[PDB]
């Protein structure tokens, strides 16, 4: 009928207005580069670096069980894993959370940025004399060659932080299938935003290389 | 009370065994199965940007709502593949969307801890938020509209909650689950409901009474999927243990298991047809392995999704099956 | 019935000796014919299989595969079909041969211009109708450039009075070779720029034990070469080495669409998975 | 019903061996990665050890890595945990946390508060 | 805690007490509905496009 044709014309016009709106904020959304943090509801800090949107998601209000809402973040650009860097045994909780994120069948496609946020707090505990009892293979651990942060830094603090770094990176290498890569860091640190930018640059670079099967 | 609670757990499982009798697989074995279905992808609903974490159909069975973690919420016109009322969302991560039965109101909700209701037929012609139902301390995972003004919401704070749009508060809170609750389903006679959580249990609830009346503890893993049988006297749940099982309200036990040894993947959305003898379960092997629903026969494979099917629902009159998935497209099945 | 594939990028524009010519022709038909058949398998796979067009690389791969198949078809039927004494068809088949080579060239450049928008400019690279706006620069601007040649002198194409290709020297070195160079220099400044940014991440060792060489890695580097058409740069080594690299031009560029099938349709893990279900 | 009836514990002197076991019925044991989680009073839930399907991947926390071993029985549907040379720091309430999804290598939320596939627990007091 | 334990045992007390019929009647009524609506099910048999709105 003509009334049936009239309703379908308005439906197609509303559809094409919606398509125009979704092209516009597809252009917004693909430029967003979402990240997930760990370590009301969900918190948003839309910070821009180098005229690039970065839409951070602190998700603190959700409770301790996280097996089903962490599946929200498999299409995310990165999982910025904030580690308390001190050892209840909160650091091994971060290792188990990283092992759970790393081996998750959805989070297998998305990468994790590791930061070790309370690095300045770690320096007083190891110089006073507390992770040797909390990790047996710290005694058998050796410092890598590319491990110079700063000349004034103590070699014991460097060995401790690199042991904590490769304690996460044992999960990152020794795993099954999964197309994702870890970016550990050592953090007042005003260079963190830049580090997020460079790591997400390498994340989307590696995602495009895997899209080309170059990895 | 831990020693006491094991005794009534042993008493209730014997009441299951007192009414064990003959299982449903043995009784239905004599009659003829439907056999192979061969559902085909009628219409692909393209336009969602991120993964489609949730969907719901309508009573009119023409408009379907689907919710995606891009921040959008499109009331898809499934007959002609048209987008009507694409809601821009305050929360980027939405995990629920109930299309209201009346059809006027549409829910969402997710990691914002807010189930925000959108009225489609606004006076200005642009869809806005009627009331934001804040009050949950956990993530909103499933929502189901009782009517135009009542909406029970499954949530990640271990509590489902019955709300009222007119006052914006909880009518009652369902504090019986011990893990974060995933899926939700209302009965066709809309008097009672059952929700599945990340427990071994998917316990039954009452809308007007407001608390649990019977508990169905049948799955090994996180029940991400639940849907009533079309009479409302039974329901099937689906979990991450690669088994979806059916349970009867008048009974108390597991009925019979819909599992196959090739399936090593979780279940996120189960749904029932017009007749009870069909079960559309959505899987983590990127397909929707549909069963005969009474004989443990895989009635078909709804392959064609590249990523995980996170929300499959059937029309109220039984026309179609639309399985939204994590590859940002829904597909209509028939 | 005799044609050399290097006729497209000879760069010296001297007639090849009739000794080798027959051999290169045997290489070209076993190369371009096995490509064409194999490329068709690639295009029947990709458009049919929606599951494999989800990323932007595969959609540019289709338009590269459609460019190279339509290049390999318009090369076989220029040669097998006799175009001698038929000028209209000769200019037509040569117009389509130039057009399907210029879209063959720039859809390696658009593989590289996508790689500029993927790897060295990584953010804010979403373009609305990304593949359709690449059809304006991949299929449309080479249709413009051929149209300027026709608008210049419709008798540019075909034989002077034999393979029907561009006739003039000034047109060929600008609109083919000069077009190839502004794409090849685009390509090799985004070929080794992939290689430096992919050997960098092979130099990063998480536990001090990096993986230098993988079976997928060796497949991928050679796959990247025929995706960007770096072996079409065996033309630059033309003239001494001249007798050698024109043979290598006929082995690695006739079989390029065959190797694109090998490296992106037969060894791609998601693409081969869909073949078992049919 | 998935119920997790742990056994063991009690007043045991430090340095003395103890066998920790959980009944662990209601789910298919051969499919599930299995866990042990401890919780000291005023400290919180702390992961101790995990065992995968058929003992393929066996990892430990660093408090007990050189002094604990964990075994599982797929036929008898029972998880075991030997304890050896106990310091009096780990006087915690041990709990056989089970991973939620069976066929997945990951294991979430076994140190999460009010976790469904965690047992009632046995008090392991050392002094 | 003791409060959630008391709520759990109260739920277990009132959960057993409700009416619980034999399962053969329940599964028989399920099959009764199945057949009762198999003719009204547009998904068991392939529906022709004359009345199917999805072609």
């Amino acid at each position: 009928t003509e009334d049936q044709r009239n309703e379908e014309k308005a439906q197609r016009e509303a559809n094409k207005k919606i398509e125009k709106q979704l092209q516009k904020d597809k252009q917004v959304y693909r430029a967003t580069h979402r990240l997930l943090l760990l370590g009301s509801g969900i918190f948003e800090t839309k910070f821009q670096v180098d005229k690039v949107n970065f839409h951070m998601f602190d998700v603190g209000a959700q409770r301790d069980e996280r097996r089903k809402w962490i599946q929200c973040f498999n299409d995310v650009t990165a999982i910025i894993f904030v580690v308390a860097s001190s050892s209840t045994n909160r650091l091994q909780a971060a290792l188990k959370l990283f092992d759970s994120i790393w081996n998750n069948k959805w989070l297998r496609d998305t990468s994790v940025i590791l930061f070790l946020n309370k690095q300045d707090l770690l320096a007083e505990k190891v110089l006073a004399g507390k992770i040797e009892d909390y990790f047996p293979e710290f005694a058998r651990y050796t410092t890598p060659e590319d491990a110079t942060p700063e000349p004034g830094e103590d070699p014991r603090v460097t060995r401790a932080k690199y042991f904590i770094r490769d304690e996460f990176l044992r999960i990152s290498t020794a795993s099954g299938d999964g197309r994702h890569y870890c970016y550990p860091h050592f953090t007042v640190d005003t260079e963190n935003i830049r580090r997020v930018f460079n790591d997400c640059r390498d994340i989307i670079q590696r995602m495009h290389l895997r899209q080309y099967e170059l990895l | 009370l831990r020693q006491e609670a094991e005794q009534l757990k042993n008493q209730i499982r014997d009441a299951r065994k007192a009414c064990a009798d003959a299982t449903l697989s043995q009784i239905t074995n004599n009659i003829d199965p439907v056999g192979r279905i061969q559902m085909r992808t009628r219409r692909t609903l393209r336009g969602h940007l991120a993964k489609i974490y949730a969907m719901h159909w309508g009573t009119d069975s023409r408009l379907l709502v689907s919710a995606s973690q891009d921040g959008k919420l499109i009331i898809w016109d499934s007959y002609t593949t048209n987008k009507v009322h694409a809601i821009p969302l305050r929360s980027s991560w939405v995990m629920t969307c109930a299309y209201a039965p009346s059809g006027n109101y549409v829910a969402c909700g997710g990691l914002d801890n807010i189930c925000s209701i959108y009225n489609l037929k606004t006076r200005e012609g642009n869809v806005r938020v009627s009331r934001e139902l804040a009050g949950h301390t956990g993530y909103l995972s499933c929502c189901r509209f009782l009517d135009d003004n009542q909406i029970v919401t499954s949530s990640g704070d271990t509590t489902c909650a019955l709300w009222d749009i007119e006052t914006g508060q909880q009518t009652t809170t369902f504090t019986g689950h011990t893990g974060d609750v995933m899926s939700l389903s209302l009965a066709p006679d809309t008097r009672l409901f059952v929700s599945g959580a990340c427990d071994a249990s998917a316990k039954l609830w009452d809308v007007r009474e407001g608390m649990c009346r019977q508990t169905f503890t049948g799955h090994e893993s996180d029940i991400n999927a639940i849907c009533f049988f079309p009479n409302g006297n039974a329901f099937a749940t689906g979990s991450d243990d690669a088994t979806c099982r059916l349970f009867d309200l008048r009974a108390d036990q597991e009925l019979m298991t819909y599992s196959h040894d090739n399936i090593i993947c979780g279940i996120t959305s189960v749904s029932f047809s017009k007749s009870g003898r069909l079960l559309l379960a959505g899987y983590d092997d990127f397909n929707c392995n549909v069963w005969d629903a009474l004989k443990a026969d895989r009635a078909g494979v709804l392959a064609g999704h590249d990523n995980r099917v996170s929300c499959l629902g059937v029309t109220d009159d039984g026309m179609a099956v639309a399985t939204g998935s994590w590859d940002s497209f829904l597909k209509i099945w028939n | 019935h005799l044609t050399s594939f290097g006729i497209l990028l000879d760069l010296s524009r001297t007639s090849l000796p009739p000794s080798q010519m027959m051999a290169l022709t045997f290489i070209t038909y076993i190369g371009c014919g096995l490509s064409s058949i194999f490329l068709s398998v690639t295009l029947v796979t990709y458009i049919a299989f929606e599951k494999i067009r989800r990323d932007y690389p595969s959609k540019i791969l289709i338009q590269l595969c459609a460019a190279l198949l339509l290049l390999n078809l318009i090369f076989l039927l220029d040669s097998w079909i006799a175009l001698y004494n038929t000028r209209g068809f000769c200019i037509a088949v040569a117009v389509f041969l130039h057009y399907f080579l210029l879209v063959s060239f720039t859809w390696m450049g658009l593989e590289a211009f996508h790689m500029y928008l993927a790897l060295v400019k990584v953010f804010n690279t979403y373009i609305r109708k990304y593949i359709l706006k690449f059809c304006i620069v991949g299929w449309g601007i080479p249709a413009v450039v051929v149209s300027i040649v026709l608008t210049i002198s419709p008798d540019n194409y075909g034989i002077g009075s034999d393979f029907c290709w561009i006739n003039s020297n000034v047109v060929f070195y600008i609109t083919v070779v000069g077009y190839f160079c502004v794409i090849f220099l685009l390509n090799v400044s985004m070929f080794i720029v992939v290689l430096v940014q992919l050997c960098r991440i092979k130099k990063k060792k998480q536990l001090g034990a990096q993986r230098k060489t993988s079976i997928q890695d060796l497949r991928s580097i050679a796959g990247l070469t025929f995706l960007l058409g770096i072996t079409w740069g065996f033309a630059f080594f033309a003239w001494p080495v001249n007798v050698t690299f024109m043979y290598l031009f006929a082995i690695f560029n006739t079989l390029q669409g065959f190797f694109i099938f090998i490296f992106y349709c037969a060894a791609k893990e998601n693409v081969r998975k869909q073949w078992r279900r049919y | 019903q998935v119920q997790l009836q742990e056994s063991g514990g009690g007043l045991v002197q430090p340095g003395g061996s103890l066998r920790l076991s959980c009944a662990a019925s209601g789910f298919t044991f051969s499919n599930y990665k299995m866990n042990w989680v401890r919780q000291a009073p005023g400290k919180g839930l702390e992961w101790v050890s995990d065992i995968s399907q058929s003992g393929a991947s066996i990892s430990y926390t660093g408090s007990v890595k050189g002094r604990f071993t964990i075994s599982r029985d797929n036929a008898k549907n029972t998880l075991y945990l030997q304890m050896n040379s106990l310091k009096p720091e780990d006087t915690a309430v041990y709990y056989c946390a089970r991973c939620p999804a069976p066929f997945t290598r990951d294991c979430f939320d076994v140190t999460s508060t009010t976790y469904a596939y965690r047992g009632q627990g046995t008090q392991v007091t050392v002094s | 805690s003791i409060a959630q334990a008391r709520k759990l045992v109260e739920q277990l007390k009132m959960e057993a007490n409700i009416d619980r019929i034999k399962v053969s009647k329940a599964a028989a009524d399920l099959m009764a509905y199945c057949e009762a609506h198999a003719k009204e099910d547009p998904l068991l048999t392939p529906v022709p496009a004359s009345e199917n709105p999805f072609r």
